[PDB]
């Protein structure tokens, strides 16, 4: 009633010590926070074995079959025939 | 009236004070502050026009069962 | 309740002046006086009995005593800058909610908006041209006066209007769109033809 | 009165305090990999470096505007102009054999006059 | 204050004049509510409801370009699932029973009441080009307007 | 109402910041006039003018 | 408060028994210095932009659980649960599709992020002090 | 900068979705991103690691290409 | 190892199409359209039961308790109400 | 152009290298002092042409 | 106090407040079997059992969280018959709902039960959080017995008792004391009880027009500063 | 209060008129710097800070 | 049914202005102008206007001299 807190008539221990509303509800987020350790470790556990498939498709996607080169040389294009002639005669 | 004032002083003509004490705060309070939600004692306001119903025995019974007179009214009812 | 007052002045602040606590020096009303409205006259007339009250209507006294100015609005302008730092969008909410309660049409509403936000858009635009000019005055040519309105015998061009017509035939210039020619990816063939030479 | 020293501190390396306005100022060391990522390139060489003196014919460098002139390459595709929005749906993808040379038009180009640019707003 | 905020009273009674309306037995309220929104910004450029996305792109109209895509595309599909709705009948729900014994005769009346089943939605979007046309006449004459 | 000549200063102070930063003002007005006529001219009856006309 | 206000305190707690018990108090202005720059519960020390990102996350995620309970297209095409004619299924998936997009929305914001930048125009503007250039830079 | 940002938006999801944990496992409504959320996630990780991965295989290339070719023109 | 994570590349999608870097762009205003559309609508049924919950009632009809109204009453009673009962009770079922 | 929002005067140290030999903590230390001197003249003029 | 004005209120172009069957172009119309080639519709006759089953699962489903509360589990079956008697008492005649009151609220039921397997529903979760705040008062007051000490419950029956004797004692004159005496007389014992405690304002205004929350304090100015804690 | 719109359109219309009409605005804006902030600092306290400070 | 007694109501404002400006200005700021502020505001008004005018007069004639 009276022994409630006042931020003027208050004490170095009992601010240390507090633990309001606002610790409260803290405390509903690092529960959930402690709870999603499986899920998100799940995530990077795959994102740690997804890195060695991608690793050995950079260099598939790099180097190709025999080290000659992959898809990573090839160019594609929307252009026809008229419309590539007419940039080389616009250069 | 359409014409009260300029724009800087519209805020001006909207309190209302119940006492005479000069000068006069001119703001006046839009909405009452609930800073914590804190879970009410009072009872709910939907409790206010509901015809009588089953609800009504069965809180009697629980209250009547709390002294002696009441659990024999019950049981023999 | 228990978390109430430490909560409650975690969220708002309270005046610190002690102005008031001066007797003689409280101000009746006369610094700073509303002009335009309808209870002007009543206004003027309490000030005028406050200023009686405090001499039993012997008003000479008040014109020999010392006259003092309202020390209760010192420092305001400063206290709602930093209150709009604090929370610009709580502070901008509550100084708008009045005026907010009379919404005007999704028409005028998206005037606004896409008036003030076509005028950043040019707005953004003259930046970039002013930086156009900056290289073009490093590049060697001096420049007299400023800005894209030829004066002179030279084409204008004003900037996109902002209506659907325009918008339809043209589109801004994407600078990410500009890209390296992909041919430079073939130059790695020189590094897959060492390797195998070196064997590697 | 904090926070206004602290801003203090970082507002000697950022100068405008406004967004938007201006860029921060750092000094920073001299060492042989300053720019070395685009050392390649020649246009940044000459705005960093050098600062021509303007003459009495009031014009930039014929060389410089003629190198100026080379169009540069710019991506066909577009999402912006509806007409492309919807023909490049139907548009077949097919390879661009390499012919030798690292100027292959294999693209629209960055060119207010080009057939397939002129949408485009160049300003 | 859902009361005295002009801003929520224009929302709310505005959203329960539109969700009222599927009495009206279009189809299920929940499924097309959401091309109801795509189809709000491209006929809602004549309002300039497209501004508050001006600076999300390079195009003021991006979302209004898309949105005109998405509402023929599904809006074709419409007939196409009502058909596979009807099962294999689906002939009989449109033009009713054959008059002839020859199938190959009423293949081709039948296809002609599979064409006008989409007929009757294809045709609906010459009305479109219509207020393009004379919105764009006007933009022309307004942007051409004299000014000395 | 307390600071009208104190928010005056500050008001042009800022528009003078503009005018002085913003050196193609000009340019920004003239691409303005398109626009502002158009708008206004489409969307007055369905603001102001169904006040005194049609519906 | 919070726990990094708590750390403050306990590295603090000498120096607010010299702030607020002698210089608090002592006289004249070392009283109203020390009564300035008192140590303890903060005065207005919310953090508005904790609290813009509690409201924002509780109504986006209010939108996120309208645009992922939908009526499954594939359930729909059997007309033995709950669906025999709906002329709009293929909409089912459509704001789910959307919603799952919008978690790139932060991992690609702006042009850099959606490319290498180094092949792009804009990066030799970067490295030549956001200074204009032509732009055929990249080819010269 | 560009795989830093990339990868703390990725890790910023991953805190949206600590966050809010009870509502994506326990509330039904939002099971679609309960059960996608981590196939967007790797495919992200995938992307970020990938240009990455690249990046570096072309830089490496490029270094041992100038030492060997240098010396051949000693 | 297959190609199919060749999708994962952004450094050379200008090679093949270069349209992920534009779609998506849509893709996110479009999320945030629909949130502001869909949120409005699903969260301003609150003043309709707000409303008629409190003044749709009328004197001519029963009006019959709810789920929450049955809790409330059974399970969510104060003291006072549990003094009133009882003090009722005691005065005229047993002391008349 | 520190002060300016958007500023276009690109040419007016806007691309320079601009350091001092002044007091560092510039809007605390140094910004302040003209001010401060500002109101002495102001004040000292006031009383003198009063 | 106030009245709706406009008679046409309840007024629609299907009758007067008629919300079973709204007017709309596609009206129902009947079928012809001679004539009917074939037909594809989701009507059917398993609405009644469906509706029994779905009252048998809800509430065994959740009565798997009550713990054994007998007392719990009446409470709950009274407040789901309330539920499900929605269409036998409503105003709405559905029975004459557009296609098939049946259908529609089964339907409507089972995804509340869907809710329910998953122990989601928000009437759950309100039951729970409404009976653990009831069992906590019980068990302060069952506590305090033990210990031989008085509620503050019992102190305010014994306090009304004796005040009851008090007016009823000098009440001779007449000696009808009815219900309304006894219910101010424990009013004023509530209200004086209830200002006793030390509860946030509830009302607006106190006795002075004035807001009785944190932020009515206006001038004059008379706080100093701050102070900090105390060592 | 009737014709808010349309007299928005006209005012801006006015304001485009001269800002379309007066191609150096950038020059009159720097020119109006200094004697804004020179009458505002020296006649504030006249108007404004006198009901404040000092007197 | 409108307001059509509101009608033509810019254009029959905009002809009183015509016939005598000075008379409709007059009236139509009575209200305003009974709250009249100091020497020194009314004089800032007139002074930073005539100052803006005769800037926008130098800057016509800046523009013949950029014409010649
Ligand atoms: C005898 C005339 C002396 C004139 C001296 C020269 C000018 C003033 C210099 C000092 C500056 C402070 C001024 C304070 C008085 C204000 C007077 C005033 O403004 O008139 C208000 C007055 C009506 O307004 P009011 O609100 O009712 O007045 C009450 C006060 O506002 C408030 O009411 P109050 O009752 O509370 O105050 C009473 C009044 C009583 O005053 C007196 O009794 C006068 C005392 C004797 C004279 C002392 C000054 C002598 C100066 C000579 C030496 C100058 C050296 C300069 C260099 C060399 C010169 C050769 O003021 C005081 O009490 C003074 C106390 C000072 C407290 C000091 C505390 C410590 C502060 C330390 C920091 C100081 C920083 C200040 C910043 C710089 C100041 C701008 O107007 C008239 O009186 C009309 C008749 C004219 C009066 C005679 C002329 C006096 C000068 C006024 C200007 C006349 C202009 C005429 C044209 C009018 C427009 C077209
Ligand atoms: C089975 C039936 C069908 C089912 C329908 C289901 C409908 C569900 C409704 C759900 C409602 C959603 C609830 C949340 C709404 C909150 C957002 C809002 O805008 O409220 C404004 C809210 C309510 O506005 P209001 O003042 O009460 O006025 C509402 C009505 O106008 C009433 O006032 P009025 O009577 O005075 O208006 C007269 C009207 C008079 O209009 C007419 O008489 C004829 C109009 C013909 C238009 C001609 C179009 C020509 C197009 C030419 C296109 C050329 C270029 C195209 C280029 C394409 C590419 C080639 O003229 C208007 O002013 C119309 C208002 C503008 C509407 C724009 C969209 C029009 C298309 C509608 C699509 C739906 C069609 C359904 C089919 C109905 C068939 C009967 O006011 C506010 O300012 C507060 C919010 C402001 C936020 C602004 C931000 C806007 C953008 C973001 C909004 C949120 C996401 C997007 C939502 C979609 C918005 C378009
Ligand atoms: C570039 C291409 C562009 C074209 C785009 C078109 C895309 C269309 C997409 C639409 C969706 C298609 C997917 C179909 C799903 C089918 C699933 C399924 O199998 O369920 C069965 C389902 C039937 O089940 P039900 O109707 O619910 O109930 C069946 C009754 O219970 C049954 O009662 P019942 O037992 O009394 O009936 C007896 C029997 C009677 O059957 C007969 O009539 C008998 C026929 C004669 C058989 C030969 C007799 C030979 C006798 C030999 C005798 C030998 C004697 C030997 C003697 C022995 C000597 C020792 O009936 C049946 O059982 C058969 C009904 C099912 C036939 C399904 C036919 C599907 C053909 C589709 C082929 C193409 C699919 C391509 C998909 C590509 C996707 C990428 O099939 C359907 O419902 C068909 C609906 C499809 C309508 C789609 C219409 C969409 C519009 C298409 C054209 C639009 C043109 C305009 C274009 C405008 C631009 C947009
Ligand atoms: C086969 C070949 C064919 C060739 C010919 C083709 C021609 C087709 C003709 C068919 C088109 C007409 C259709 C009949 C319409 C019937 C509708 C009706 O019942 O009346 C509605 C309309 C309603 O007005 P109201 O109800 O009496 O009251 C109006 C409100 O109170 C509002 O008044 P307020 O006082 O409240 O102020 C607001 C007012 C005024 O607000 C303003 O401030 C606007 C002021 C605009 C004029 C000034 C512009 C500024 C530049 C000049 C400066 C002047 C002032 C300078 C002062 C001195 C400076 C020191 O706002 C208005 O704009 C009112 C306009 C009337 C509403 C119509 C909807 C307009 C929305 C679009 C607005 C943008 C267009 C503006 C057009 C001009 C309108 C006057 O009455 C009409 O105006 C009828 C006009 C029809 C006249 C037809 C005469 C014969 C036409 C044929 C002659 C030969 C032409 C040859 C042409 C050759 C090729 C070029
Ligand atoms: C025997 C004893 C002496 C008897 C003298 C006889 C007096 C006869 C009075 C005759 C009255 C004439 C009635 C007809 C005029 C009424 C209309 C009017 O405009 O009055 C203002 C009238 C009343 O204004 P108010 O708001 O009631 O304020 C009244 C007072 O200002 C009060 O305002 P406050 O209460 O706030 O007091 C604050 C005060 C505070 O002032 C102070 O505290 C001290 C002032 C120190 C001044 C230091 C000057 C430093 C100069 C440095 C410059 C150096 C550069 C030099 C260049 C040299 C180049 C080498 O500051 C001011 O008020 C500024 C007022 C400006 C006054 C300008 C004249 C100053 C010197 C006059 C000397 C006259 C001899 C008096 C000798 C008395 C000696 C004890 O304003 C209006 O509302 C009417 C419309 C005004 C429209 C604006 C344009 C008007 C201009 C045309 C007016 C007509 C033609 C010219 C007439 C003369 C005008 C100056
Ligand atoms: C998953 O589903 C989804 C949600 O969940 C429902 C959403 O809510 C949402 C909505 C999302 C939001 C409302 C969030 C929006 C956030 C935005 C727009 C950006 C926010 C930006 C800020 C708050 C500014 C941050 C500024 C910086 C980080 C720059 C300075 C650096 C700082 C402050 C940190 C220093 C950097 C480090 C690497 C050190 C890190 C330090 C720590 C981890 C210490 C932590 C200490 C403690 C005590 C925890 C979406 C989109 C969603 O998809
Ligand atoms: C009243 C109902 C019937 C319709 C009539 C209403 C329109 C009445 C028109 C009254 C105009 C009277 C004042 C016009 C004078 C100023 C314009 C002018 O003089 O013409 C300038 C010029 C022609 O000049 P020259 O060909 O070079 O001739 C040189 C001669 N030596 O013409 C113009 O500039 C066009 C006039 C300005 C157009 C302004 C556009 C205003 C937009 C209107 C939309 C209103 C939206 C309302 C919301």
């Amino acid at each position: 009633p009276q022994l409630w807190p006042n931020p003027n008539k208050l004490r170095f221990a009992d601010l240390y010590k507090y633990q309001g509303v606002e610790m409260k509800k803290i405390n509903d987020s690092i529960k959930n926070y402690k709870a999603a350790k499986f899920y998100i470790g799940g995530i990077l556990g795959g994102c740690l074995v997804f890195k060695f498939f991608i690793d050995a498709a950079v260099d598939k996607y790099i180097f190709g079959e025999n080290g000659n080169g992959g898809k990573f040389l090839e160019m594609q294009t929307i252009n026809s025939n008229y419309d590539y002639y007419y940039n080389r005669q616009f250069q | 009236t359409l014409q009260w004032g300029s724009l800087a002083e519209r805020p001006m003509v909207d309190r209302v004070m119940s006492t005479s004490t000069w000068p006069v705060p001119y703001y006046q309070r839009l909405f009452k502050a609930y800073p914590i939600r804190e879970k009410k004692d009072k009872m709910s306001l939907l409790l206010s026009d509901i015809d009588i119903d089953d609800t009504n025995w069965y809180q009697a019974k629980d209250f009547l069962r709390g002294s002696f007179r009441g659990r024999q009214i019950v049981d023999y009812v | 309740s228990l978390h109430e007052k430490m909560q409650t002045d975690y969220l708002w602040v309270k005046d610190h002046s002690q102005a008031d606590s001066w007797a003689k020096a409280r101000t009746h009303g006369y610094n700073y006086i509303a002009h335009t409205v309808p209870n002007k006259k009543e206004r003027y007339e309490m000030i005028w009995r406050s200023m009686g009250k405090s001499t039993d209507w012997e008003l000479e006294k008040f014109r020999l005593g010392k006259k003092f100015p309202d020390r209760g609005n010192k420092r305001r302008w400063f206290k709602n800058l930093f209150r709009l730092i604090k929370n610009p969008m709580g502070y901008i909410f509550w100084k708008t909610y009045k005026a907010r309660l009379a919404k005007p049409s999704l028409i005028v509403t998206s005037m606004f908006i896409g008036f003030t936000l076509g005028f950043i858009k040019l707005k953004a635009q003259s930046i970039a041209y002013s930086k156009k000019q900056y290289a073009t005055l490093r590049a060697g040519k001096n420049i007299e006066g400023s800005g894209q309105v030829h004066f002179g015998y030279h084409d204008q061009k004003w900037g996109m209007p902002a209506i659907p017509m325009f918008q339809l035939m043209y589109y801004e210039l994407p600078g990410n769109s500009i890209v390296v020619n992909p041919c430079r990816n073939q130059n790695y063939r020189l590094y897959f033809e060492m390797r195998k030479k070196l064997g590697i | 009165f904090v926070m206004y020293a602290f801003a203090a501190k970082v507002l000697d390396h950022l100068g405008n305090p406004f967004p938007f306005s201006g860029h921060g100022q750092i000094v920073a060391a001299a060492d042989r990999w300053n720019h070395w990522d685009v050392r390649c390139y020649d246009n940044v060489m000459k705005a960093l470096k050098y600062i021509r003196i303007p003459t009495v014919q009031n014009n930039i460098p014929e060389a410089t505007r003629w190198y100026g002139r080379q169009p540069g390459h710019l991506l066909r595709a577009d999402t912006y102009w509806i007409p492309n929005l919807v023909s490049q749906r139907f548009a077949k993808h097919q390879p661009a054999h390499w012919d030798g040379t690292q100027n292959m038009p294999i693209f629209r180009l960055a060119d207010p006059k080009h057939k397939d640019s002129y949408m485009v707003q160049f300003r | 204050n859902p009361n005295t905020e002009e801003n929520t009273i224009d929302s709310d009674y505005l959203a329960a004049s539109g969700t009222v309306e599927a009495e009206k037995e279009i189809t299920s309220i929940d499924d097309y509510l959401g091309l109801v929104f795509a189809i709000a910004y491209v006929f809602g450029v004549f309002f300039y409801v497209h501004g508050w996305t001006s600076m999300l792109s390079h195009a003021v109209l991006l979302l209004s370009c898309y949105s005109i895509i998405i509402m023929f595309l599904f809006i074709l599909g419409m007939p196409t699932l009502l058909l596979y709705d009807f099962g294999i009948f689906f002939l009989a729900y449109l033009k009713g029973a054959g008059k002839y014994i020859s199938s190959v005769a009423e293949m081709m009346f039948d296809y002609t009441a599979c064409l006008v089943f989409y007929i009757r939605i294809l045709a609906q979007w010459i009305r479109v080009v219509l207020m393009v046309v004379t919105f764009i006449s006007l933009s022309h004459y307004v942007s051409d307007f004299d000014i000395t | 109402m307390s600071r009208k000549f104190l928010l005056t200063f500050w008001g042009g102070f800022f528009v003078l910041n503009f005018g002085m930063a913003t050196v193609d003002l000009n340019w920004i007005m003239k691409s303005t006039y398109i626009p502002w006529i158009f708008w206004f001219q489409l969307m007055y009856f369905y603001v102001e003018g169904k006040n005194s006309m049609f519906m | 408060m919070n726990p990094i206000q708590k750390a403050w305190l306990k590295i603090l707690e000498p120096v607010s028994y010299v702030i607020n018990e002698k210089m608090a108090k002592r006289t004249g202005i070392i009283g109203k210095l020390g009564r300035f720059f008192a140590i303890g519960p903060r005065e207005y020390g919310v953090h508005p932009i904790n609290r813009m990102f509690i409201f924002m996350n509780r109504k986006y995620m209010a939108f996120q659980a309208v645009a992922l309970h939908r009526y499954s297209f594939v359930k729909s095409l059997t007309h033995n649960g709950f669906h025999m004619l709906r002329v709009f299924r293929h909409f089912a998936f459509v704001l789910p599709a959307t919603v799952l997009a919008g978690l790139g929305l932060f991992v690609y914001w702006g042009d850099d992020n959606k490319c290498y930048s180094p092949d792009r125009f804009p990066y030799l503007k970067k490295r030549a002090g956001d200074m204009a250039l032509p732009l055929n830079s990249l080819n010269q | 900068a560009t795989a830093l940002y990339k990868s703390s938006a990725l890790a910023g999801n991953l805190f949206l979705y600590a966050y809010n944990y009870n509502n994506f496992t326990a509330n039904i409504r939002l099971r679609t991103m309960r059960y996608l959320f981590p196939v967007v996630s790797l495919a992200i990780f995938g992307n970020i690691y990938w240009d990455y991965r690249s990046q570096l295989v072309k830089v490496n290339l490029f270094d041992e290409y100038i030492q060997a070719r240098a010396q051949e023109l000693v | 190892i297959l190609d199919y994570l060749f999708l994962l590349d952004l450094n050379d999608d200008l090679t093949r199409k270069a349209v992920f870097e534009q779609v998506i762009i849509f893709i996110f205003i479009y999320c945030t359209m629909n949130f502001l559309a869909w949120s409005t609508v699903v969260e301003l049924i609150w003043p309709t039961h707000f409303f008629n919950r409190r003044h749709s009632s009328s004197q001519e009809f029963i009006r019959f308790r709810t789920y929450t109204e049955v809790l409330l009453k059974i399970s969510a009673y104060n003291d006072f109400f549990y003094v009133l009962n009882n003090y009722y009770y005691n005065q005229k079922l047993i002391l008349k | 152009n520190s002060a300016l929002i958007g500023s276009e005067n690109q040419s007016d140290s806007m691309n320079e290298l601009n350091t001092n030999f002044s007091m560092t903590y510039y809007i605390l230390t140094v910004l302040p002092g003209k001010f401060i001197y500002w109101i002495y003249e102001i004040l000292h003029t006031f009383f003198v042409v009063c | 106090g106030y009245k709706i004005r406009n008679k046409s209120i309840f007024w629609t172009r299907a009758g007067w407040k008629n919300n079973w069957h709204p007017k709309n172009f596609n009206a129902p119309r009947p079928s012809y079997g001679e004539f009917t080639m074939g037909i594809r519709c989701r009507n059917d006759h398993h609405s009644f059992l469906r509706y029994v089953q779905t009252y048998r699962n809800m509430s065994r489903h959740c009565k798997q969280y009550f713990l054994g509360d007998k007392q719990l589990e009446e409470t709950f079956i009274l407040g789901l018959r309330s539920l499900f008697l929605v269409p036998y008492d409503s105003q709405c005649l559905t029975d004459q709902i557009k296609h098939g009151g049946e259908r529609r609220f089964v339907d409507q039921l089972d995804r509340d039960f869907e809710l329910i397997s998953y122990n989601t529903h928000p009437y759950q979760l309100f039951t729970y959080t409404v009976r653990n705040e009831h069992l906590a008062w019980k068990n302060e007051q069952y506590e305090k017995i033990q210990k031989g000490e008085k509620t503050f419950e019992q102190e305010l029956l014994d306090y009304l008792d004796e005040q009851v004797l008090a007016e009823k004692a000098k009440l001779r004159d007449g000696q009808n004391f009815s219900i309304e005496r006894m219910t101010e007389i424990a009013l004023h014992v509530f209200r004086k009880a209830r200002a006793g405690k030390v509860r946030p304002a509830q009302d607006v205004r106190g006795p002075d027009g004035n807001v009785n929350d944190f932020l009515e304090q206006r001038r004059p100015f008379e706080h100093p500063n701050p102070t900090g804690v105390t060592h």
